[PDB]
RNA sequence: GAUCUGGUUGAUUCUGCCAGUAGUCAUAUGCUUGUUUCAAGGACUUAGCCAUGCAUGCCUCAGAAUCACUGCAUUGCAGGAAUCUGCGCAUGGCUCAUUACAUCAGACGUAAUCUGCCGCAAAAAUCUUGCGGUCUCCGCAACAUUGGAUAACUUGGCGAAACGCCAAGCUAAUACAUGAACCAACCGGAUGUUCUCUGUUCCGGCGGCAGGGCAACCUGCUGCCAUGGGACGUCCAGCGAAUGAAUGAAAGUAAAACCAAUGCCUUCACCGGCAGUAACACUCAGAAGUGUUGAUUCAAUUCAUUCCGUGCGAAAGCCGGGUUUUUUUAUCCGGCGUCUUUUGACGAACAACUGCCCUAUCAGCCAGCGAUGGCCGUGUAGUGGACUGCCAUGGCGUUGACGGGAGCGGGGGAUUAGGGUUCGAUUCCGGAGAGGGAGCCUGAGAAAUAGCUACCACUUCUACGGAGGGCAGCAGGCGCGCAAAUUGCCCAAUGU
RNA sequence: CAUCCAAAAUCGAGUAACAAUUGGAGGACAAGUCUGGUGCCAGCACCCGCGGUAAUUCCAGCUCCAAAAGCGUAUAUUAAUGC
RNA sequence: CCAGAGGGCGCCCGUGAUUUUUUACUGUGACUAAAAAAGUGUGACCAAAGCAGUCAUUCGACUUGAAUUAGAAAGCAUGGGAU
């Protein structure tokens, strides 16, 4: 079928490659899972590892992260601002490695307010922090702005990583 | 290998060249593989000078090799 | 898969014909390799005369009657490498299986208290799950918790009444060693020095008794003892010195007259 | 054996080919042969077409027997059909058509990946079962005492035939689906409107009350906490996988307080002082302060969120040895079998260093639709223009690119004093193919063809409604050409 | 294939009919001063050349030569080739 | 269970070179399937062949033999330092 192979293709000389053998099926493309928003679906394909590998549809929640904080909570996927590779994915709201996407941000504001026994441990932990203002303003609103840093069409899960100053400041001047 | 054109982004071309022999006229000819390199943003030789590249995990269609170091 | 094998394409060193038969065993996997190893079914038939023939090699072993590492074995083809005791106790005979001199497998024929002692050759080392440190050797056995001086390449005296690692041998220094593979086989010596190349092989050269140095690759040495006489085990049926063709021929021609 | 013999002329000496001459596991062909030993053998001419038969199946002591099957036995045993289950059939065998940066040979890498069988090994998550009362709730007890179908078979059958099929009734498991408390070690973090020591003070915070208020805020009073450890309660904790964060040492001299915490020595003290010092505010006064590599974002450890079936049963498994009479018993042991995790081996899949016949009356080749590279993703077991999008304008060539012709590659054969010359279809190794093409399932591994699906060229049956076939597997037949064996016997040997 | 023709007892050569052939005899190239037949015909001849009635070469016989249970012929390829 | 003294090797890393330094070639050494070829041993009756067998003299011995060499480039290590 879909194959990954060097002849079928032009060498550097210009010339053509000619075959004498059939295609394998230790080489094999196959089709691109598409992952969206909307209900959860996942549809197994069995591999060469004998193993499964779960193709993402239409995931709707991710399990987030913040850096330097060394933390991480679920929230729900809501929109997708920005892709590198095209506007037209970013449309359609495609979930794909290094999209940035807007996250419910929930959760976050709950464990920072946590970050009598219990209440010592506050103001030690105020102490010695702060955080960027671009962050907070948007964290107060309860949106914000993060990216997926795991491959969803390959393992069915959207994992990602929340943007702290330095890239963060470029993706907004983007948009 | 040497450098034969800096052409390219980040992607260099090498030049060896050595010698074959031919037993029947027992006589040396010489022979060069023209060859494709993708060259760190660390470094970048001018034409003609010497350079030295290792074995790496293919980086591109013909690209397998990388630039250690410059003479 | 490969499951067939030519008499041709087999090693000489299980010591075929190329008439009589077209096959030869492919024997299953296990802590040897292909080339290294001599299959069971060649041993007892081709060698100990217990078999003289190949359904005779099935009786005995499929039955069971033969143990080899203290095991008994129900298996008909199964590897025996280097360092390996066989024993049949009905005959009550140990074997301990190692290079001659001259690239041959040695059968060599050892007190019952050695036939409980073994070497291994330890090729990694790695930390693995609770932080439980693990040796694996050259024959897949899977030494845990060894002495934290263990290094890569060094022998480890193995136990095979009770299975343990009693204390090891390093590859360091001058030390009584001896070659696998590259057609040095069973010629002992003491290590003179290590080289090293890195990104590649690291030659070493041995210097064997009554001098005659020579180099080998690290890769194939194999430790033996600390010294020539704290050796724990036996040697083949030479010391583990080669000598001169004309010497060879010399002394074929002086037993003949006999 | 390093060999020059005839042929141009009236006669001669050259140049020069022709003819003679010896080999060939090199083929054909004529004629001729009394025996033995050793053998190639439909490659060449069409990888053309095929009548007929046969060519991978398999169970012990150990997965399932109520054959209405057979013996011994008389509600007991052994054989045991074909059927479910497991494993193998992708290897061997045969054939050279494609094919020149291909394929292959020597050397090399996969820190870029998969891997059944085999070997050495690893394994502490799991709230279950039974009975009694009883509300779907409790109390006890603890070789765990689990559930539901389906074939052979039986019954009705269908069809011209078909390695074609239907309904109903049965009943198994190491098939399938469930599920294991107690047994249970060790390791931490989040903590709680639990109380017990506590900081003989105020720079800060929090709660309550009173007064004023521009409702932003200020003042007064009372209680609690502030570098601390115990006691008690609660929640998360395993392996495998995903993401973020930390870890995965270091090697550029020795003055002596200056600031807070804190230890030791010392006195009586919260005074003085620095002799001692892995770690160490607990139950451990050493129960990891230290993974392997030339090189790692790798091994592994810790912390925070996760996984939802597409991961994790002690097979809820089988067969024996006894003890020990009461056998028929929690008295013990042995041999097999399986889940998941782990890494050697056997292999699979990629990549590259070097090498390879003739031809220029084949000199320019390559990019719309990827040509060369960069950037971000997608896909794959994995690296990669392998592929999408964006950006850049490169890449190769007289040291012969590109195109064409001939050819499976190598080990090796023939011939040669030497240098060479020529052959390789063919026993071994590597690759590719199964009428021509493409697509696919299953499996650890296949783009399999005595597996499947479709088309095309052929081709076989049919009461013509339909159903099939693939010898370049062994014999054998037709065709072909100068040209090539028996429709034999055997698993005794050699292997699987 | 081998071992045997009794170990008490088991076969068999004298033209040794159990009978060797295939190509050659002018030169190159080992072997005819032959005899008959044919007469530029028939044919031989890799090449040089034989045959027109006087054939060392044709068609037959005898004789001798080379190899030998093998020997001729065709084509390709290698040596011969320092073509 | 030696203060001091310069140290002496081994191991790893850091720093320093006015310009470190290479290659062909050669000697030696590594690393490299068998079959085939060259070759050693051996009376398969000899021989192409094979890797066998041979001896006492019995309830095995020979430590039974099954050597060894070559095998284009290219890659590997280390001497040599003329061209």
């Amino acid at each position: 079928g879909i194959v990954r192979s060097r002849l079928h293709k032009r060498k550097i000389t210009g010339g053509k490659t000619k075959i004498h053998r059939k295609r394998m099926k230790a080489e094999l493309g196959r089709l691109p899972a598409h992952t969206k928003l909307g209900a959860r679906r996942v549809s197994p394909v069995r591999a060469r590892g004998g193993n499964f590998k779960l193709r993402g549809l239409r995931l709707d929640t991710g399990n987030f992260a913040w850096s330097t904080e060394a933390i991480a909570q679920r929230a729900r996927i809501l929109d997708v601002v920005y892709n590198a590779t095209s506007n037209e994915l970013v449309r359609t709201k495609t979930l794909v490695k290094n999209c940035i996407v807007v996250v419910d941000a929930a959760p976050f504001k709950l464990w920072y307010a946590k970050h009598d026994e219990l209440k010592r441990k506050w103001m030690l932990r105020r102490e010695n922090h702060k955080i960027e203002k671009a962050v907070a303003d948007q964290l107060k609103e309860g949106r914000l702005l993060a990216r997926i840093t795991s491959r969803p069409g390959q393992t069915a899960r959207a994992d990602g990583a929340l943007l702290e100053g330095a890239e963060l400041q470029f993706y907004l001047k983007k948009l | 290998g040497v450098v034969h054109s800096t052409k390219m982004k980040r992607s260099i071309v090498i030049r060896r060249d050595y010698l074959h022999f031919i037993r029947k006229y027992q006589r040396y000819q010489k022979r060069h593989r023209s060859l494709t390199v993708h060259c760190s943003p660390c470094f970048d030789p001018k034409p003609g000078d010497e350079v030295i590249v290792g074995q790496c995990r293919p980086l591109s269609k013909t690209i397998r090799y990388n630039v250690l170091e410059v003479v | 898969t490969k499951k067939h094998l030519k008499r041709l394409y087999a090693p000489k060193d299980w010591m075929l014909s190329k008439l009589t038969g077209v096959f030869a065993p492919r024997p299953r996997a296990g802590p040897h390799k292909l080339r290294e190893c001599m299959t069971l079914m060649i041993i007892i038939r081709n060698r100990l005369k217990y078999a003289l023939n190949a359904a005779e090699a099935q009786m005995i072993l499929r039955q069971g009657l033969v143990c080899v590492d203290g095991k008994p074995r129900k298996d008909t083809k199964y590897p025996v490498g280097f360092m390996d005791v066989v024993e049949i106790p009905r005959t009550g005979d140990r074997f301990r299986i190692l290079y001659d001199v001259k690239g041959r497998f040695a059968l060599v024929k050892v007190g019952e208290a050695e036939g409980n002692i073994k070497l291994l050759k330890v090729e990694n080392v790695y930390t693995s799950t609770g932080r439980i440190p693990v040796a694996m050797t050259h024959d897949g056995h899977r030494i845990r918790y060894p002495d934290p001086r263990t290094h890569r390449g060094d022998t480890l005296v193995y136990n095979l009444k009770e299975k343990k690692v009693v204390d090891l041998i390093k590859s360091s220094n001058g030390k009584v060693v001896m070659v696998t593979g590259g057609a040095n086989r069973g010629r002992i010596g003491e290590i003179m020095s290590i080289e090293r190349h890195p990104g590649a092989f690291d030659i070493a050269r041995l210097k064997d008794a009554a001098g005659h140095e020579f180099a080998t690759r690290a890769s194939n040495i194999f430790v033996i003892g600390k010294d020539m006489q704290s050796v724990p085990v036996t040697l083949p049926k030479q010391q583990g010195l080669r000598i001169n063709v004309i010497q060879e021929r010399e002394e074929k021609l002086i037993a003949a007259e006999a």
